[PDB]
């Protein structure tokens, strides 16, 4: 007459704190650049979007 | 404040009702507190109050 | 914040190269743990002004006591577990009048570079009804009968010398800058080093490229800050943050940026 | 077992008894063994070579040494784009990840 | 206890537990009439991101070819080698190689 | 250099040695004290 | 009876690495490994040295 | 790998390891573990068992130093360098002493 | 085979050594600046950087 | 046999002028033999009669 239930189930885990991926979206960049100038014996290097 | 509950008193989750180590004078009322208030950090910090605490038999 | 150490003025001229020094012997470390949680204690025994000390046994970090004359083998004793609750004491099993002297217990932790002693006097007499422990001001005074044990205590119960955590790994220094008007706390962030080697810098590309600490800096202990071509915009109240959380040092260098001569 | 930390024994049940034993008497191989690093409690962090099962062993208080044994593919994620020997003395930094010696979560 | 007239087939003592307590894993069943129950301490030793010395590549040996490179390789253990072109498209290749190799591109 | 015939002396006894062995010293990293070099092609290894 | 090492001048010695990830501070630092004999057993050079006070 | 391991004063054991990959150059046409019995003729190389080897150059030199400041005791602003039976180079950038190797503290 | 002869590294403690040109087969010399040396009682040198 | 020459003194190179246990008197003028005289085999001849020397001590 000895039966028994079983019952099991996944969960996260604590690899989920720092082990993860992220599913991105992804569209339009920000055009960021840098760019130097020999001017008159002057290196001046700036860096802008 | 986080105030734990044995089903009848309020005491607070950092006053057990057997202050302190409440096992080593009664196990099954420390068993009725896990199974009340496992829901409460605070009562993790309570069985840090009976369990990583400083009883009347011993100073640590 | 930090404990502050030295706050000073420095006026410079525009386009030269500011030094703003901030160098330290106690927050040296390297890319290695060699060695990162050895510690030792030891005890010396000296004799008056005219004597010179000398060591009687040592014990390194997570090991047994090393016993310096084969003669006192089993006759001075440590407690092997002196490392979990900072009891350091010495257990003499049976003195003499050859014993009296000054005993220093010595730990020290080559990480934080810390050292702490203290001196017990051990005087030996041959009545027992004279056997006395007492504090003559300074140091504990031991009066033992001879032939009986003298158990020198030497108890620091910090956590410091106990094998708590002290896997920190969390030496940093930090450059930061408060541009004028705005008050602190809401202080601007300019470079992170952290001593396990990961950098960051902060700012648009302008900035980037002017500042840096030399990429040795843990290794030769140099955390200055190095501005190149100085600006008038470059003016600034900057500030080096030297942070040992676990031994609790919190140290601070402000430099008062002027662009003049 | 009396709200202290003695780091020198254990427990052990067999038949209605809790026995203890010495900290010391652990030893565990794959087919190689391993590194007895980090040992508290459940938990023993290991640094461990190549296998494909895992037998953790111990001796008794009557010297009866026992050993669990799962049959189990054990292999490390190749770190970097080397398939190397060991850490080297030159070598670069590149992040990874290790369970933390710290004493309670 | 005494109980009469039953053989050992025909009885059994349970020994019910609940003040000796040896924990174990939750694969092995509860209660054999009890729903819910808990008890929550936490485990230790967490996890922490690490940077780890990985080894620094061999520096094999090139030279020119016609618009080709010839390159000759020695590895110490078997380590992929990859190319790219830098120009509207990668075509880039990837292979392993295991000991001393010419190879051409 | 690096081929098996790379280590070249005109007698076994004669220790009039030309070699190519390219030995490009490395920079030690950071506090760590050793020698660290290119890498040298053993070619008497391989010539078995 | 070849007392071979009363005359050397020294090196205070280091470990560069014992294993165990990071460096350490011994002389079990072998310093060149010797494996060309065709037999295949090895000649190995630590820095400690063995048998004789 | 490689693992040497010694023992210290206090008994404990300490490992080394370097990185070195360790092939057996397999003789002949037998391709095999050890030797067997019924074995063959192999003219074969290997370090002799005499210790009078003939002029092999190792570099011993001046030691480097042992830094030992340990032994410094600060003396409230006041190191007093411990010597111990040493001859302690002291570079004291400071008053009271600038440089100098002394055998009394 | 040969040996590749790596003779004892010459750490000028507090200056900057200058090239030893050593007639040997590949010889090869460099003096890195900005070293840190250590030793068992912590830094080998008392110079800095 | 063969002489030693240490600049001053053409000495045999098996009897220098610390006759017998060279090192085992002092350890620096060995120091100074091995940083001149290393060229020798006559000096390693001295080597010996400072690693091999048989002296007091030993019964040669
Ligand atoms: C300016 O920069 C160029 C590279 O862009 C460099 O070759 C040159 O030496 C620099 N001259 C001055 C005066 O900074
Ligand atoms: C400290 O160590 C000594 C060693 O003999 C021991 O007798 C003493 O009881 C220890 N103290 C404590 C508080 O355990």
């Amino acid at each position: 007459e000895n039966t028994q239930l079983s019952e099991a189930h996944v969960e996260k885990s604590e690899s989920c704190k720092t082990e993860f991926a992220s599913a991105y979206r992804a569209h339009t960049a920000s055009a960021s650049a840098k760019l130097r100038v020999l001017y008159q014996g002057n290196n001046v290097t700036v860096s802008a979007y | 404040p986080v105030m734990c509950l044995l089903a009848n008193t309020t005491f607070p989750c950092s006053q057990p009702p057997c202050t302190p180590c409440c096992y080593e004078k009664e196990p099954e009322e420390t068993l009725r507190m896990l199974e009340d208030n496992v829901m409460r950090p605070g009562y993790y910090q309570l069985l840090q109050a009976s369990l990583t605490c400083s009883p009347h038999r011993q100073r640590r | 914040s930090s404990s502050l150490v030295s706050e000073s003025v420095v006026s410079l001229a525009a386009g030269t190269q500011a030094v703003l020094r901030c160098q330290s012997p106690r927050m040296v470390w390297t890319q290695d743990r060699l060695h990162d949680r050895q510690r030792v204690v030891h005890w010396d025994l000296s004799g008056g002004p005219g004597s010179q000390r000398r060591r009687l046994v040592d014990m390194y970090s997570a090991g047994e006591q090393r016993v310096y004359e084969p003669r006192d083998r089993d006759r001075l004793l440590l407690s092997p577990s002196a490392f979990h609750d900072g009891n350091f004491s010495l257990l003499i099993r049976a003195v003499d009048r050859g014993d009296e002297g000054v005993y220093t217990c010595n730990l020290h932790h080559h990480y934080c570079h810390l050292d702490e002693s203290l001196a017990v006097r051990l005087e030996v007499t041959e009545d027992p009804l004279l056997s006395r422990a007492y504090w003559d001001g300074e140091k504990e005074v031991l009066v033992v009968a001879h032939g009986a044990p003298a158990l020198m205590t030497c108890i620091n119960r910090a956590h410091v010398w106990t094998d708590r955590h002290l896997e920190e790994a969390q030496q940093v220094v930090h450059w930061d800058r408060q541009l004028p008007g705005v008050s602190h706390d809401r202080a601007d962030r300019l470079l992170d080093l952290y001593a396990s080697g990961e950098r960051r810098a902060y700012g648009p590309p302008f900035l980037r490229d002017r500042v840096s600490v030399n990429t040795n800096a843990f290794a030769r202990g140099d955390f200055s800050l190095r501005i190149d071509e100085l600006e008038r915009a470059d003016e600034g109240i900057y500030s080096c943050h030297l942070h040992h959380h676990y031994c609790g040092l919190h140290e601070r260098r402000v430099f008062h940026l002027q662009v003049t001569e | 077992t009396d709200d202290s930390h003695d780091w020198t024994k254990l427990r052990y049940m067999d038949n209605h008894m809790p026995a203890d034993a010495e900290r010391a008497r652990l030893f565990v191989r794959t087919s190689a063994p391993c590194t007895i690093t980090g040992t508290m409690g459940h938990f023993i962090l290991a640094r461990c070579p190549k296998g494909e099962t895992l037998t953790v062993g111990f001796t008794d208080g009557r010297k009866i040494s026992h050993s669990c044994t799962h049959p189990f593919h054990h292999d490390p994620p190749v770190i970097g784009r080397e398939k190397f020997h060991s850490r080297p003395q030159h070598g670069r930094e590149l992040p990874c990840s290790t369970y933390a010696q710290s004493t309670a979560a | 206890k005494v109980i009469n007239n039953c053989k050992v087939d025909q009885c059994h003592a349970a020994v019910t537990n609940h003040k000796k307590w040896q924990y174990n894993s939750p694969l092995v069943p509860r209660n054999a009439e009890l729903g819910d129950r808990k008890g929550k301490v936490h485990i230790p030793f967490p996890l922490a991101n690490v940077t780890c010395r990985v080894p620094k590549a061999r520096n094999p040996t090139v030279t020119y070819g016609k618009n080709q490179v010839i390159m000759l390789l020695y590895p110490d253990h078997p380590t992929l080698l990859s190319y790219r072109n830098m120009g509207e498209e990668p075509n880039y290749q990837e292979e392993w190689v295991t000991h001393k190799k010419e190879i051409r591109l | 250099p690096g081929q098996f015939g790379d280590i070249q002396s005109r007698t076994p006894e004669s220790e009039d040695v030309y070699a190519n062995t390219q030995l490009v010293l490395q920079r030690p990293s950071a506090g760590t004290v050793h020698v660290p070099y290119s890498q040298a092609p053993s070619g008497f290894k391989y010539w078995l | 009876n070849f007392n071979v090492y009363k005359a050397i001048r020294p090196y205070l010695a280091h470990c560069p690495d014992c294993g165990e990830g990071h460096s350490c501070h011994s002389p079990v630092a072998l310093e060149r490994i010797r494996n060309e004999a065709t037999d295949g057993t090895l000649k190995i050079q630590v820095s400690l040295q063995i048998g004789i006070k | 790998t490689l693992t040497v391991g010694f023992t210290d004063g206090r008994k404990i054991s300490h490992s080394c390891t370097h990185p070195f990959h360790h092939d057996p150059p397999v003789i002949g046409r037998e391709k095999f573990h050890s030797r067997p019995q019924h074995g063959r003729e192999l003219p074969c190389s290997t370090y002799a068992q005499s210790t009078a080897a003939t002029a092999e150059e190792i570099e011993v030199h001046m030691p480097p130093d042992t830094p030992d400041r340990t032994l410094m005791s600060q003396q409230s602003g006041n190191v007093k360098i411990t010597v111990n039976s040493q001859t302690v180079r002291y570079k004291c950038n400071c008053g009271d002493s600038n440089e100098g190797l002394t055998t009394t503290d | 085979e040969y040996k590749t002869v790596i003779p004892s590294p010459y750490v000028k403690c507090c200056g900057t050594a200058e090239c030893k040109d050593k007639s040997l087969p590949d010889y090869s010399c460099k003096v890195f600046t900005g070293v840190y040396p250590f030793m068992w009682g912590g830094a080998y040198c008392f110079c800095d950087t």
